[PDB]
């Protein structure tokens, strides 16, 4: 029953309410409960665990920070991963990231935009008689 | 000699599109357009000053064989003029040799190739 | 002006208008997605901002703040992070930003400070590689949505610099975004002094587990990296908006030129028909 937020420099991963956080603090693993005293910690590469109604989600975190107010928990983690999914690769998250992203999200964008600029430049040479 | 001249001039005209707008072109295209400008500035001949066949051949050989790359564009014409004065004073025999065997199937004879590249290099040291 | 070359001119300008219209649409779409990315990135920066407020409200010791939070008195060397769109057609933004880099590199060079420059983008990499200010650091090939991992390659070095003493400050020149049409350039300081109104922090207290010093020393580089990332994202959004505006103006100009060329072509067509009928009647008579 504490307002947990796994935020990241790119996007927000979670914003739900959680029973327990098995945080990997630098000095040592720390568990957090709905009325934990104010705290601010540095994490280390490990596997943070979220206990939600008896369900354990192992979000791997290669590093980041954590601010624990009595009412909310914020995780300013550098990178948050869910190896528990495993199929995440086959899943669009990575599978599309390979094709639906970069391949067309970037490479196709760059190709099309460069081609448009090229056609513009060639035709603006071709119009250099007005 | 003039095949390279024609090809490079046509290719420079082709890249004029990128020259007008693009400033992120790679070093190859920069040197390519620079050579095109070299060749264009070579042809800015004045009036009532015709150049005989040997003189034009010598200048085109100097330009096409990268001996003129270091010269900035605004001076190239002057360069050319000065170069000719060199050949009119320092070495008339190279001009005579160029004119004498201008009809051979392979013009860059090793005899012709030497004493001309040597003359170009000698002129390079004397001027700038 | 032969009623056929004018037709070729009309076709060319119509092609220009079509290409410019397509580029304007895609620039608007990419500006929207960049704005969405900035909005998504906002919570992280905000959270770490009040974290800065609270922590700086404490550990005020100058020796404690000797790490990054310290203000170098000499300011002998300074560094400028300039984030410049990578492709042109952006409009006046690429120049407006590379100009403020000059106003700065001078007002600073005038303070006797040795101004250096870390550049994000090829447009900037060049203005300076030409001017002679070889970018102390250059991040090129920047996509509409880069990840903080990218700015790290340059921000690590600028920071390792404010730590190696090699610098005494780091400012970033980036393109702000005021209105979907306005994109004023702007400079921000990258030195993590912080210390906002005690009211902003509310003096929230925590039991810093690794220690106040360790938390500060590990959090300041992340704060400046987040600032650089936010500046880069805002620069990308401003780039896309400026390109959209420039292509809208270019499309309007191309349409006006098409109208003028259509008038000229119709005049030439009428003149050609008049000449043809006149010469045919003369030959008949």
């Amino acid at each position: 029953p504490i307002h947990l937020e796994i935020v990241t420099a790119e996007r927000v991963i979670l914003s739900d309410d959680v029973d327990m956080i098995s945080a990997p603090t630098k000095d040592g693993r720390v568990g957090i409960l709905p009325r934990h005293a104010p705290l601010m910690t540095i994490l280390e590469p490990g596997e943070l665990d979220i206990i939600k109604n008896g369900e354990r989600t192992p979000f791997a975190v290669s590093g980041g920070f954590m601010e624990v107010l009595p009412h909310r928990v914020t995780i300013l983690a550098d990178t948050v991963e869910r190896a528990d999914e495993i199929d995440e690769a086959r899943a669009e998250q990575a599978r599309a990231e390979a094709e639906a992203r970069r391949r067309e999200a970037q490479s196709e964008r760059d190709m099309a935009l460069a081609e448009a600029k090229l056609r513009k430049e060639m035709v603006r040479l071709r119009v250099a008689q007005l | 000699v003039a095949g390279k001249l024609k090809g490079e001039l046509a290719q420079f005209r082709d890249l004029a599109a990128f020259a007008q707008f693009a400033s992120d072109l790679d070093a190859t295209t920069k040197a390519q357009i620079e050579r095109g400008q070299r060749l264009q500035e070579l042809l800015k001949q004045p009036q009532y000053q015709p150049l005989p066949v040997e003189d034009q051949v010598a200048v085109l050989y100097a330009a096409t064989n990268n001996y003129l790359d270091d010269v900035p564009v605004p001076l190239i014409t002057k360069w050319r003029d000065d170069f000719l004065a060199f050949l009119r004073t320092a070495h008339p025999e190279v001009r005579k040799l160029i004119y004498d065997n201008r009809l051979d199937r392979k013009f860059p004879t090793p005899e012709v190739k030497e004493a001309l590249e040597a003359a170009i290099k000698e002129f390079k040291a004397t001027s700038n | 002006p032969s009623s056929r070359e004018i037709k070729r001119r009309i076709r060319s300008v119509k092609n220009v208008a079509q290409i410019t219209r397509a580029m304007e649409m895609v620039s608007a779409s990419k500006m929207r997605r960049a704005q969405r990315n900035v909005l998504a990135t906002r919570p992280y920066a905000d959270r770490m901002r009040e974290v800065m407020a609270n922590l700086t409200a404490r550990v005020v010791g100058a020796a404690r703040r000797g790490t990054l939070l310290e203000k170098r008195e000499t300011v002998k060397s300074v560094a400028l992070l300039v984030v410049t769109p990578d492709r042109g057609l952006c409009g006046s933004l690429v120049a407006n930003v590379l100009r403020r880099a000059g106003r700065f590199i001078t007002e600073q060079r005038a303070m006797g400070r040795t101004v250096d420059v870390y550049t994000f983008g090829r447009k900037g990499r060049d203005f300076f590689l030409r001017t002679g200010f070889a970018p102390a650091g250059e991040a090129t090939r920047l996509g509409d949505a880069p990840k903080l991992e990218a700015i790290l390659g340059v921000a690590i070095s600028a920071i390792n610099g404010f730590q190696s003493g090699k610098y005494d400050e780091l400012y970033i020149i980036y393109s702000e975004f005021i209105n979907t049409l306005v994109q004023r350039p702007a400079i921000k300081q990258l030195l993590p002094v912080e210390s906002p109104d005690i009211s902003t922090t509310t003096n929230v207290d925590y039991t810093y587990e690794p220690g106040e010093e360790e938390v500060l020393n590990s959090i300041l580089p992340r704060y400046v990296e987040t600032q650089i990332y936010q500046a880069v994202l805002e620069s990308i959004a401003s780039e896309h908006s400026a390109r959209m505006v420039a292509m809208r103006n270019a499309t309007n100009n191309a349409k006006d030129l098409v109208r003028d060329l259509t008038l000229s072509f119709n005049k030439a067509r009428q003149a050609a028909i008049t000449k043809e009928v006149s010469e045919i009647a003369s030959g008949a008579a």
